[PDB]
C-alpha cells in the first residue's frame, strides 16, 4: 500500500541491526548463525526480549508456539520473508 | 383549459414587486434569463414542432356513461338478473365515492401547503369541508368487510334507520 | 458387497469437453439452441413486449374512468348546492323498516 | 418556480446518472472514480439555485410528478418537498460526500473492487436524499431501509473478516427494531387519520399523539444510535473509513433526528414526548461522551464523539427547538466529516495502526493533518465563531432558559466537559509527545488528493455555521437576555475541559505505577452494555429455537399428537384384526356370538 | 435438404400454436349459445344500427 | 497512494517533508 | 379458458413426438409462448369479471395466481435440466409430462366458477405432485414425505367433499356467482362450528397452518428443484385462493371462529422465524421460511377488511417468486457439492461473484425491502391487523425483526467468508443458472412500477 516491498537483504540488515542496539550481545562477533544460547550464553529470558524486539521492528505479532523455536539470527530472517512472502 | 377550476379551485394569485435597496447584482435574476434562453426556449420549440404533428390527425374519445337502473331495494328475493345489475350499479357507484374522496384530500393537502405558516386559520373550509364528506362515505361505505355488497349496505341503511328513528321517539318524549 | 451394484458414478464437467458450453446439454449445437430460446423467448419477448402491454391495459378496472367520473359529480353538486356526498346510499321512500 | 422545479430534481436525476450508465456499460472503466466524484460536483452547483431562490424569497414547493397506487381512498404518488429542511441539508450532503469521495480516490486505490465501492456510496447518497425529499411516509420509509442496507453492504466491505459481518449484521438488527416503531406510526395514522402524506397530518393536527410520536422516537431511537439502540454505531467502524466519514458520521446517523425534526408541528404541542425525547438524549450525550474518554483506537474516540453529538441533537428537540437540531446537523456535517478524513490520513502513514498508543510525534511530520486536526476539534468543542459555534453555543444558551429536566441539563452541561477531554487524548497522543511508531514508517501526506479534499472542508469548518446562521430566514424567538453565569456555561465549561484534560495526560509521564479502577474499566468497556447483551440475548433466543421451537414442539410433540398416535393406532388394530390362527372350530363360534348379539342386545329380528 | 428431414422434425410446431387457434376458435363458439340477453339488458339496450343486427357477436 | 510528489522513506530519521 | 387449456394439454404431444435431443428445447420454448398469452387474462373490470362460459371464469384474484402459474412451467424445465441428464429418455418425458400435467389441472382450478369442479381439480393435483416427490427425489426420505403429503391433504380434503354437497343440497348451486347472490348468514350453533371447520379446514392443511405443517418440511426438502419450485410457489396458493372464496359463504360466524386460527398464525410467525435461524439444511431453511410467510396470508383473510385482501393477494404473489427464487439458488449450490448442509460451502462470493449477487437480491426480497412487493403485500397486513387490534404490531414487528436475521444470516454463511479449503469442484455459473435467476428477479422487481395488477379484486 504505497510502501516499499522488503527485500531479503533489507530484512536480514534491519534484524542485525537491532540486535546491534542491544547490551548483551558483542556486536564484535555477531553474524547470522551466532546461536542465541549456546554462542552467546544469553538466558532464554533475554530470547523473549529478543523476539518482542523484532515484532515491534517488523509491526507484527509472532506466536509463541514458534518464537521461542527461533534460536539463529538467519531463522529469524527466514521465517519473516516466509510469512511476508519475500523471495528475492 | 388543462384542467377545470371548478372541482380544483384555486386562489388568485399575489406576488410582490421586485424592490431592489442594494447595489449588488442579484444572481437570480440573470439566471432566470439564462434559464429562459437555454431551456425554456429550446423546450418550447421542440414541443410545437410535436404539436403541429397531432393536428394533422386529429381524433376524439369519449367519456362512458351509465344509465340509472333499478338499485337493490327494487329487486325481489332471490332474483339474482334483477340483483346482479342492481349489484353492478352499487360497485360502480363504489368507485366513484372513492375518489370524490380522493378529491377532496387533494384540496385539503393543497390548500395547506400553499398557505404555509397560516394553514391554521385560511384552510378552515377546506377542513370544514373534509369533515362533512368523510362522514358521510364513513356512514354508507364503513364496516361491509371484504365481501361488500349492496344487500349488506341496505342492510346497514336499515339498521342506521332504526337508530335515527329510536331518536326520535326519546327525544321527542318531553 | 451385498449385491452386484455399480460404484457410485462420478460427476460430469460440462466446461472440459465445450468450454463454451451455457450448461445446457452436451451437444453443442442444441446447447446454443437452447440458450437462444430462453433468451429470445424469455427476455425479448414475455418480459419486454409483455411490460410493454402491461403499461399500456386499456383504463385497468376503471379507476381513471371512476376519477374522471367523480369530478362531474363534484362539478355538478358543488354549483347546485347539494351536498358533495349524501349520507344515505339508497333512497328511504323504498324501504320499509320492520315496524 | 418553473426554474426552482427543473433544477431541484436534476439534482437527483445527477447523481443517478452514473447508476444507469454503469448498467449498460455505456462509458469507459478506470476513470469511473472520477466520473462519480464530477456528477456530486456538478451536482453540489446545481442545488446551491434552488437553495439561493430559498435564501431570497423563502419559496418553497411540492412536486407530485407521478401516480403510482390508490389504494381506495388512499393515493401513493411520488412527490418531493422542496422547503427548509430539504433545501439547506441538500447541499451540504453533497459537499461533504464531493470532499470524502476525492478522499476515497486516495485512500482506495489499491482496492480491487473501488468501482464497486464508489457505486456503493453513490446508492447511500441517493437513498438519503430520497429520505430527505420524501413528502410520505412510504416514501419516506423507501429512503430509510435503503440507507440501513447500503450501511449494511459498505460495512461488511472485508467480508472475509468475521468481525466485519457481525458488525454489519449488528447495524441491521438495531436498526429493524426502530423500524418497528415507525412502523407503528406508519399503522396510526392511516386507521386514524387516513393518510401518509406529511400535508394532511399537519392540516388535521391531531391532539391525542402519544402513540405515534411515540413510535417515531423509537424509530429515531434506532437510526441516531441513542441509549438502548447505541452499541451498533461504534461497532460500525469495521468498515473502510471513508465509509465511516459519509454514513456514520455525518449524513446517516443524523436520519433519526432528521425524522423527529419533519414532525415538529405535532412534537411541539406534545410536552409528553418533549419530556422523553429530552431524557432520552440526554442520557446518550453522557453515556458515549464518558466511554470514548478512555477508547485508544483512533476511529471508535471519534465513532463515539458521534453519539455525544447525535444526542445533543436529540436534547435539544426535547427542549422544543427544532430548528437549533437542524443547524446543529448542517454544522456537524463539516468538522466531524473531517476528524476522520485526518484521522484516516494519519492510519495510512503508519500503515493500517490505529491505536493512539502507537502514534505520536506527528505534530512536525504531517503538518497539513496536524493542522486540519486541530482545526476540526475546535470547532467540535465549540471555539468561538468557528463551524461549531454558531449551532451548539445556541443550544446550550436554550437548554438553561428553559423549563427543563433538571437532571437532564445537568447531564448535557457535563457531556459538554468530557467533549473537551477526548478531543485533547486524541491531540496529545497523536501529535505531541515523542514517535512510538515502528522505526520504518512512510508519513506521507502529499498527494494532491488528500490535500484538496480536506482543504474544502477546513474551509467549511471555519465559515460554514457563520454563513448559515446569518442566512437562515428566522423561525423562533432568540432567548438571548439571561444571567452572565448561563449564557458563558460552555465556554468555562469547556475551558475546564481541557485544563482539567490537560493535567491527566502529563500525570501519564510521571513513574508512578497503575493502580486499575471500577471506572476505568466500566468506561473502557463500554459500560458492559455489549459484554452482556451481545452474549446473554443471543444465547437466550439462539438457544430456544433450538431446544423449544425446533426440537420440542415441530420434531416431538407435533409429531406425536396427530401423525405419530393416530399411525401407530392403525398399526395395533392392523395385528388384532389379523392375528388370526385360521382355525373353522373358532371362525363359526363368531358366526354364532354375532347372531346371538344381533338378537339380544340389538333386537335386529323386529 | 428440401422438404424433407426438415419438415419431418419440425412439423412438432405447430402443435401449440394451432392449439390456442383451435382453443380460441371453440371460445367463440361458447359465446353463440349466451346471447339470451344480447341487446337486452337494463343498461346497454338500444337501436339497432341501419346497417347493425346484432349488438355483439 | 497513487500520484502526486515521491517522498524516499527513511529509517529512525524525521520523514524528508516538502 | 380453451385458449390456455388446450395450448397446454399440445405440450405432451409436443414433447412426444420431439426429436430425442431436443425435448427440453420444444417444451422450454413453446411453455413460454403460453405463458406469453397468459396476458391477455388482463382484460378485467371494475365491478364484473370474466365470465366466458357456464364452467370458467376468471377475475382479479384468479387473473395473477395464473399468470404466475403459467410462467413457472418454463423455469420448472430450466432448473431440472441438470439433474435428470443422465436418465431414460422416456422417464425424462414422462417427468416433463408430469410438469405439464399439473399445470393443466392448475389453470383449471383458478378458473373454476364451480365449487365442486374447484374441488376435484384443486384434489387433482396430488397425484402428478406426488409421483414427482416419490420417483424423482434422490433421498430415502421421499417415500415418507409423499406419504405425509397425501394424508395430510386427504385427511383435511375429503370433510370439505361432505360441505360442498350439503351446501348444493340446502342452496341449490355451488356456482360461485350464484352464492353471492344466495348466499345466506351463517348462524352460531354447533351444527354450523362443524361447517365452518369442515370448509377451512381443507386449506389451512395447505396453506400451512401452523400446527398442520409437519408435511411441508419433508415434501419441500426432499421433492426435486422442479417439484420444490411448484409446491412452494403455487400449490400453497392453492389454500390460500381456496379461503378467499370459500370464506363468502361463512359470515358472520367468521368474526369469531377465527380466534383459534389468527393466535395460532400470529404466533407461528415468530416459532417457525425462530425456528429458521438455528437450520443446519440450507433448503430446509428456505422451507420453514415458507410457513412465517404464509401464516401473514391466513390472519389476513381472516380478519376480512380489503386493505387485508389486498395485501394478502400481493403477499402470494410475492412469496410465490421469492421462494421459488431461493429454491434455486439453494439448488444451484447443492449441484456442485452435492450436498444440503449450509456450512459445508462458504466464502462462494470469492468463487462465484455473480451467483452471489442474486443471493443478495433474492434475501433483500426475502426480508421485505422496500419498495418490493414483497413490503407492499406485506405492509397492507400490517396496516389491517393494526386497526383489528393495536397489540398485534407487536408480533408483527417481533417477526420482521427474526426475519431480518435468517435472510441475512443464509446470505452471510454461505456467501461470506473464507471458502472451505477442500472442496475445489466449485465451477464458474453457467449461462443456464444466470438466467434462471434473471428471471425470477427482473418479473418481481417490474411489479414495483405498476403493483396494481397484483393487489386483488378489492382494488
Ligand atoms: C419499452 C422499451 C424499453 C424496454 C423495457 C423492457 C424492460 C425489461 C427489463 C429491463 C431492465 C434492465 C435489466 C438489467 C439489464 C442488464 C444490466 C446489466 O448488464 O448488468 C450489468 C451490471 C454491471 O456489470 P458488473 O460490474 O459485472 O456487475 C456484476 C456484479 O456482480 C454486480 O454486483 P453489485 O453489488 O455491484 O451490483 C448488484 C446490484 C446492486 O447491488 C446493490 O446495490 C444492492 C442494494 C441495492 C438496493 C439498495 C437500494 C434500495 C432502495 C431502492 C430505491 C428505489 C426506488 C426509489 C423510489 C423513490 C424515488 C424514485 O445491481 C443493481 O441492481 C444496480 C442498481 C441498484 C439499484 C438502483 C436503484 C437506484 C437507481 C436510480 C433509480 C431512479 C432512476 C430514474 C431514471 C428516470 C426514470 C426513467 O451488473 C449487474 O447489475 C448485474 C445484476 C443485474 C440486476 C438487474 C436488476 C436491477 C434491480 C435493481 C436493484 C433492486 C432494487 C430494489 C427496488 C426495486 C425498485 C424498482
Ligand atoms: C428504474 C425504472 C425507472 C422508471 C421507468 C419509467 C417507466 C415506468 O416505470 O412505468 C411504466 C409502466 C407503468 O407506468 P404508468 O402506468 O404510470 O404509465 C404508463 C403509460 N400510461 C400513462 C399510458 C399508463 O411500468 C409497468 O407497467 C411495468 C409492467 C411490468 C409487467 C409485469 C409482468 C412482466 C413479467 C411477465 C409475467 C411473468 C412473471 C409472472 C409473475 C406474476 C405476474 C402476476
Ligand atoms: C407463430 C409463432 C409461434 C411458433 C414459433 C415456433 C416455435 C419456436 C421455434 C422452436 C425453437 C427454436 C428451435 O427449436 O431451434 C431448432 C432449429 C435447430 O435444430 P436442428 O436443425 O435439429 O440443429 C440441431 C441438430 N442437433 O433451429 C432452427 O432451425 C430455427
Ligand atoms: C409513494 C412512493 C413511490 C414509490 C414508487 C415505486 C418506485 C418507482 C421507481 C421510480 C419511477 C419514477 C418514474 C418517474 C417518471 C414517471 C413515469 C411516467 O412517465 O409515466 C407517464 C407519466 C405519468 O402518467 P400517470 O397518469 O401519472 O401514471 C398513471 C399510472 N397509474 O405521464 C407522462 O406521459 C410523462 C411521459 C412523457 C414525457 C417524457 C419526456 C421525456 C422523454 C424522453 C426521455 C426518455
Ligand atoms: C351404540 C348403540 O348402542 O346403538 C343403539 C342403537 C339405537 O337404536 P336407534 O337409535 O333407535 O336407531 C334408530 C335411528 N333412527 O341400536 C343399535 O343397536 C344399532 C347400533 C349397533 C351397534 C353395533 C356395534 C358394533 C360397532 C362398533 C364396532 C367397534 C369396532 C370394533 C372392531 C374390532 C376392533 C379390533
Ligand atoms: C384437516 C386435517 C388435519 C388433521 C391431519 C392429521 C394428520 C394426518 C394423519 C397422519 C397421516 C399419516 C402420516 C404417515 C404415516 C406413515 O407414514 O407411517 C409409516 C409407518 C411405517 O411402517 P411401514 O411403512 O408399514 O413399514 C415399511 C417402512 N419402510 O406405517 C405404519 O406404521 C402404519 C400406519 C398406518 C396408518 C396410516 C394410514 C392411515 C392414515 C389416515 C388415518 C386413517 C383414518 C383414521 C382411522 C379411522 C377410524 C378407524
Ligand atoms: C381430530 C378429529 C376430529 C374429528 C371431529 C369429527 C366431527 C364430527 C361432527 C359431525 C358432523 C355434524 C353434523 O352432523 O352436521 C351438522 C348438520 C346436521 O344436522 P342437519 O340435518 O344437517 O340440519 C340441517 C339440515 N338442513 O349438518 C350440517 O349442518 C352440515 C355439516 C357438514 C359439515 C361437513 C361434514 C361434517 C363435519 C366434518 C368433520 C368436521 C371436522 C373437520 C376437522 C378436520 C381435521
Ligand atoms: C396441532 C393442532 C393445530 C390445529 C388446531 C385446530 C384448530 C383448533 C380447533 C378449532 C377450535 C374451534 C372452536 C370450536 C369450539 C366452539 C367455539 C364456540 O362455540 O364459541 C362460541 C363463542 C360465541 O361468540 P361470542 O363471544 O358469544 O360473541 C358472538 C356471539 N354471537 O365464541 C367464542 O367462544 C370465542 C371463540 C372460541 C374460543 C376460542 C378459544 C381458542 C383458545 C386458543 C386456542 C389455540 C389453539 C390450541 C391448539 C392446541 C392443540
Ligand atoms: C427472430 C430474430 O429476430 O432473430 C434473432 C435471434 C438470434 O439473434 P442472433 O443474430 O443469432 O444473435 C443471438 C445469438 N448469438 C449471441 C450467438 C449471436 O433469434 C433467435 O434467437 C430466435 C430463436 C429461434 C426460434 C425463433 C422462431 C421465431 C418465430
Ligand atoms: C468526573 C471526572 C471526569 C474526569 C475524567 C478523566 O480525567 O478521566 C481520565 C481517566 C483515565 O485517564 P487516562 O489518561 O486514560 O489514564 C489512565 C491510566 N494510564 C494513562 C496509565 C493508562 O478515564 C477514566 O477512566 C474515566 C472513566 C470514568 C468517567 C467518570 C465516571
Ligand atoms: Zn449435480
Amino acid at each position: 500500500s504505497d510502501a516499499p516491498p522488503l527485500t531479503l537483504e533489507g530484512i536480514k540488515d534491519r534484524v542485525l541491526y537491532v540486535l546491534k542496539l542491544y547490551d548483551k550481545i558483542d556486536p564484535e562477533k555477531l553474524s547470522v548463525n551466532s546461536h542465541f544460547m549456546k554462542d552467546l550464553g544469553l538466558d532464554s529470558l533475554d530470547q523473549v526480549e529478543i523476539i518482542m524486539a523484532m515484532e515491534d521492528e517488523f509491526g507484527f505479532e509472532i506466536p509463541d508456539i514458534d518464537a521461542e523455536k527461533l534460536m539463529c539470527p538467519q531463522e529469524i530472517v527466514d521465517y519473516i520473508a516466509d510469512k511476508k512472502d519475500v523471495y528475492e | 383549459d388543462s384542467w377545470d377550476k371548478d372541482v380544483y379551485p384555486e386562489p388568485p394569485r399575489r406576488t410582490p414587486a421586485p424592490s431592489p435597496q442594494t447595489s449588488l447584482p442579484n444572481p437570480i435574476t440573470y439566471l432566470t434569463k439564462a434559464f429562459d434562453l437555454l431551456v425554456d426556449r429550446p423546450v418550447t420549440l421542440v414541443r410545437e414542432f410535436i404539436e403541429r404533428q397531432h393536428a394533422k390527425n386529429k381524433y376524439y374519445y369519449y367519456h362512458r356513461e351509465f344509465r340509472r337502473v333499478p338499485d337493490i331495494t327494487e329487486c325481489q328475493e332471490k332474483d339474482v338478473l334483477c340483483m346482479f345489475e342492481a349489484e353492478m350499479q352499487w360497485r360502480r357507484d363504489y368507485k366513484v365515492d372513492q375518489e370524490i374522496v380522493n378529491i377532496i384530500q387533494e384540496r385539503l393537502k393543497a390548500c395547506q401547503q400553499r398557505e404555509g405558516e397560516s394553514h391554521r386559520q385560511n384552510c378552515a373550509k377546506e377542513l370544514e369541508q373534509f369533515t362533512q364528506v368523510v362522514k358521510a362515505y364513513q356512514d354508507r361505505y364503513h364496516d361491509l368487510g371484504a365481501h361488500y355488497s349492496a344487500r349488506k349496505c341496505l342492510a346497514k341503511q336499515k339498521q342506521r334507520m332504526l337508530a335515527e328513528r329510536k331518536a326520535a321517539k326519546e327525544a321527542a318524549a318531553a | 458387497l451385498r449385491w452386484q451394484e455399480d460404484p457410485e458414478p462420478e460427476d460430469e464437467n460440462l466446461y472440459e469437453k465445450n468450454p463454451d458450453s451455457h450448461g445446457y446439454d452436451k451437444d453443442p449445437a442444441v446447447d446454443i439452441w437452447n440458450m437462444r430460446v430462453v433468451f429470445f423467448f424469455g427476455f425479448s419477448i414475455v418480459l419486454v413486449l409483455g411490460s410493454t402491454f402491461v403499461a399500456y391495459l386499456p383504463d385497468y378496472r376503471m379507476q381513471e374512468w371512476a376519477r374522471r367520473e367523480a369530478e362531474r359529480l363534484v362539478k355538478y353538486r358543488e354549483a347546485h348546492g347539494l351536498p358533495i356526498m349524501e349520507s344515505n346510499c339508497f333512497d328511504p321512500s323504498k324501504i320499509q323498516l320492520p315496524e | 418556480m418553473n426554474m426552482f422545479s427543473s433544477l431541484s430534481l436534476v439534482t437527483l436525476l445527477l447523481l443517478t446518472m452514473p447508476i444507469m450508465m454503469m448498467s449498460f456499460n455505456t462509458y469507459k472503466p478506470s476513470n469511473y472514480p472520477l466520473y462519480v466524484k464530477t456528477a456530486i460536483s456538478y451536482a453540489f452547483i446545481t442545488s446551491m439555485i434552488p437553495t439561493m431562490m430559498f435564501i431570497h424569497s423563502g419559496q418553497e414547493l411540492i412536486i407530485s410528478n407521478w401516480h403510482w397506487l390508490t389504494i381506495q381512498t388512499l393515493k401513493l404518488s411520488l412527490s418531493f418537498k422542496m422547503d427548509y429542511f430539504s433545501m439547506m441539508f441538500i447541499p451540504v450532503a453533497l459537499f461533504v460526500t464531493w470532499s470524502i469521495m476525492e478522499f476515497s480516490m486516495w485512500y482506495m486505490y489499491s482496492d480491487p473492487n473501488i468501482n464497486k465501492f464508489f457505486k456503493y456510496l453513490l446508492l447511500f447518497l441517493i437513498t438519503m436524499l430520497i429520505l430527505v425529499t420524501a413528502n410520505n411516509l412510504f416514501q419516506l420509509f423507501i429512503g430509510w431501509e435503503g440507507v440501513g442496507i447500503m450501511s449494511f453492504l459498505l460495512i461488511g466491505w472485508w467480508y472475509g473478516r468475521a468481525d466485519a459481518n457481525t458488525a454489519a449484521l449488528q447495524a441491521i438488527l438495531y436498526n429493524r427494531i426502530g423500524d418497528i416503531g415507525f412502523i407503528l406510526a406508519m399503522a396510526w395514522f392511516l386507521t386514524n387519520l387516513n393518510t401518509w402524506d406529511l400535508q394532511q397530518i399537519f392540516m388535521l393536527n391531531p391532539s391525542d399523539s402519544n402513540m405515534p410520536l411515540i413510535g417515531l422516537a423509537l424509530a429515531a431511537t434506532g437510526k441516531s444510535a441513542q441509549f438502548g439502540l447505541h452499541p451498533w454505531l461504534p461497532s460500525a467502524m469495521e468498515g473502510p473509513t471513508p465509509v465511516s466519514a459519509l454514513l456514520h458520521s455525518s449524513t446517516m446517523v443524523v436520519a433519526g433526528i432528521f425524522l423527529l425534526i419533519r414532525f415538529y408541528p405535532l412534537t411541539e404541542n406534545n410536552k409528553y414526548i418533549q419530556s422523553i425525547t429530552l431524557c432520552l438524549g440526554a442520557i446518550t450525550t453522557l453515556f458515549t461522551a464518558m466511554c470514548a474518554l478512555t477508547q485508544n483506537d483512533i476511529k471508535k474516540i471519534i465513532a463515539f464523539s458521534t453519539s455525544s453529538q447525535l444526542g445533543l441533537m436529540m436534547v435539544t428537540i426535547g427542549i422544543n427547538q427544532p430548528y437549533l437540531a437542524f443547524l446543529h446537523i448542517c454544522t456537524h456535517a463539516f468538522f466531524k466529516a473531517m476528524l476522520f478524513m485526518c484521522s484516516g490520513s494519519i492510519i495510512h502513514s503508519l500503515n493500517d495502526e490505529q491505536d493512539i498508543r502507537k502514534m505520536g510525534g506527528l505534530f512536525k511530520a504531517m503538518p497539513f493533518t496536524t493542522t486540519a486536526l486541530i482545526v476540526g476539534s475546535l470547532a467540535l468543542t465549540g471555539m468561538p465563531f468557528l463551524t461549531g459555534f454558531y449551532s451548539k453555543d445556541l443550544i446550550i444558551e436554550a437548554a438553561n432558559t428553559s423549563y427543563t429536566n433538571a437532571w437532564a441539563l445537568l447531564m448535557t452541561l457535563i457531556a459538554t466537559s468530557f467533549t473537551a477531554i477526548y478531543s485533547t487524548r486524541i491531540i496529545f497522543f497523536a501529535l505531541l509527545g515523542q514517535p512510538r511508531f515502528p522505526t520504518l514508517v512512510n508519513i506521507n501526506e502529499n498527494n494532491p488528493l488528500l490535500i484538496n479534499s480536506i482543504k474544502r472542508l477546513l474551509i467549511g469548518s471555519l465559515f460554514a455555521g457563520y454563513i448559515i446562521s446569518n442566512n437562515i430566514p428566522p423561525t423562533t424567538i432568540p432567548q438571548m437576555t439571561m444571567p452572565y453565569y448561563l449564557k458563558t456555561t460552555a465556554l468555562i465549561v469547556t475551558i475546564l475541559g481541557f485544563i482539567l484534560a490537560l493535567e491527566i495526560s502529563n500525570m501519564t509521564k510521571n513513574l508512578k505505577y497503575h493502580y486499575p479502577s471500577n471506572a476505568f474499566k466500566f468506561s473502557t468497556l463500554l459500560g458492559y452494555f455489549p459484554t452482556i447483551m451481545h452474549r446473554l440475548a443471543p444465547y437466550m433466543n439462539l438457544s430456544m429455537s433450538q431446544k423449544s421451537a425446533s426440537s420440542l414442539l415441530d420434531l416431538i410433540w407435533l409429531e406425536a399428537i396427530l401423525p405419530k398416535t393416530i399411525s401407530l393406532a392403525q398399526m395395533k388394530a392392523s395385528t388384532l384384526v389379523t392375528n388370526q390362527k385360521g382355525l373353522i372350530k373358532l371362525y363359526f363360534l363368531s358366526f354364532l356370538i354375532t347372531i346371538l348379539i344381533s338378537m339380544i342386545l340389538f333386537n335386529f329380528h323386529e | 435438404m428440401n422438404l424433407l428431414q426438415v419438415v419431418r422434425d419440425h412439423w412438432v410446431h405447430v402443435l401449440v400454436p394451432m392449439g390456442f387457434v383451435f382453443g380460441y376458435y371453440l371460445d367463440r363458439k361458447n359465446d353463440e349459445k349466451l346471447t339470451a340477453f344480447r341487446n337486452k339488458s337494463l343498461l346497454y339496450k338500444r337501436e339497432l344500427k341501419p346497417n347493425e343486427e346484432v349488438t355483439w357477436k | 497512494a497513487g500520484g502526486g510528489a515521491h517522498i524516499e522513506p527513511r529509517y529512525r530519521q524525521f520523514p524528508q517533508l516538502t | 379458458m380453451l385458449k390456455y387449456i388446450i395450448p397446454t394439454i399440445m405440450l405432451m404431444p409436443l414433447t412426444w413426438l420431439s426429436k430425442n435431443n431436443m425435448i427440453w428445447v420444444n417444451s422450454t420454448a413453446h411453455s413460454l409462448l403460453i405463458s406469453f398469452t397468459s396476458l391477455l387474462l388482463m382484460n378485467q373490470f371494475g365491478d364484473n369479471s370474466l365470465n366466458f362460459s357456464l364452467l370458467f371464469f376468471s377475475d382479479s384474484l384468479s387473473t395473477p395466481l395464473l399468470i404466475l402459474t403459467m410462467w413457472l412451467l418454463p423455469l420448472m424445465l430450466m432448473a431440472s435440466q441438470h439433474h435428470l441428464s443422465k436418465e431414460n429418455l422416456t422417464r425424462k418425458k414422462l417427468f416433463i409430462t408430469m410438469l405439464i400435467s399439473l399445470q393443466l389441472f392448475l389453470i383449471m382450478t383458478f378458473t373454476a366458477m364451480e365449487l365442486i369442479l374447484f374441488y376435484i381439480l384443486f384434489e387433482a393435483t396430488l397425484v402428478p405432485t406426488l409421483i414427482i416427490i416419490t420417483r424423482w427425489g434422490n433421498q430415502t426420505e421421499r417415500l415418507n414425505a409423499g406419504l405425509y403429503f397425501l394424508f395430510y391433504t386427504l385427511a383435511g380434503s375429503l370433510p370439505l367433499l361432505v360441505a360442498l354437497i350439503y351446501i348444493q343440497n340446502t342452496v341449490g348451486s355451488l356456482n360461485f356467482l350464484m352464492l353471492q347472490y344466495w348466499v345466506q348468514p351463517v348462524h352460531n350453533s354447533w351444527s354450523n362450528v362443524f361447517m365452518w371447520l369442515a370448509c377451512m379446514m381443507a386449506f389451512m392443511v395447505k396453506m400451512p397452518l401452523y400446527g398442520l405443517h409437519l408435511w411441508l418440511p419433508k415434501a419441500h426438502v426432499e421433492a426435486p428443484i422442479a417439484g420444490s419450485m411448484v409446491l412452494a410457489a403455487v400449490l400453497l396458493k392453492l389454500g390460500g385462493y381456496g379461503m378467499l372464496r370459500i370464506t363468502l359463504i361463512l359470515n358472520p360466524m367468521t368474526d369469531f371462529m377465527a380466534y383459534p386460527f389468527i393466535m395460532l398464525s400470529l404466533w407461528g410467525m415468530i416459532m417457525t422465524s425462530s425456528i429458521c435461524l438455528r437450520q443446519t439444511d440450507l433448503k430446509s431453511l428456505i422451507a420453514y421460511s415458507s410457513v412465517s410467510h404464509m401464516a401473514l396470508v391466513i390472519v389476513a383473510i381472516l380478519i376480512q377488511t380489503p386493505w387485508s385482501y389486498m395485501g394478502a393477494t400481493a403477499l402470494m404473489i410475492a412469496h410465490g417468486l421469492t421462494s421459488s427464487m431461493l429454491f434455486c439458488l439453494a439448488n444451484s449450490n447443492y449441484e456442485r457439492i452435492h450436498s444440503r448442509t449450509m456450512i459445508l460451502a462458504r466464502g462462494l462470493q470469492t468463487l462465484l461473484p455473480l451467483m452471489a449477487t442474486w443471493w443478495l437480491l433474492a434475501s433483500l426480497t426475502n426480508l421485505a425491502l422496500p419498495p418490493t412487493i414483497n413490503l407492499i403485500g406485506e405492509l397492507f397486513v400490517v396496516m389491517s391487523t393494526f386497526s383489528w387490534s393495536n397489540i398485534t404490531i407487536i408480533l408483527m414487528g417481533v417477526n420482521m425483526v427474526i426475519t431480518a436475521l435468517y435472510s441475512l444470516y443464509m446470505l452471510i454463511m454461505t456467501q461470506r467468508g473464507k471458502y472451505t479449503y477442500h472442496i475445489n469442484n466449485i465451477s464458474p455459473s453457467f449461462t443456464r443458472e444466470n438466467a434462471l435467476m434473471s428471471l425470477h428477479i427482473l418479473p418481481l422487481l417490474l411489479l414495483t412500477l405498476n403493483p396494481k395488477i397484483i393487489l386483488g379484486p378489492l382494488y
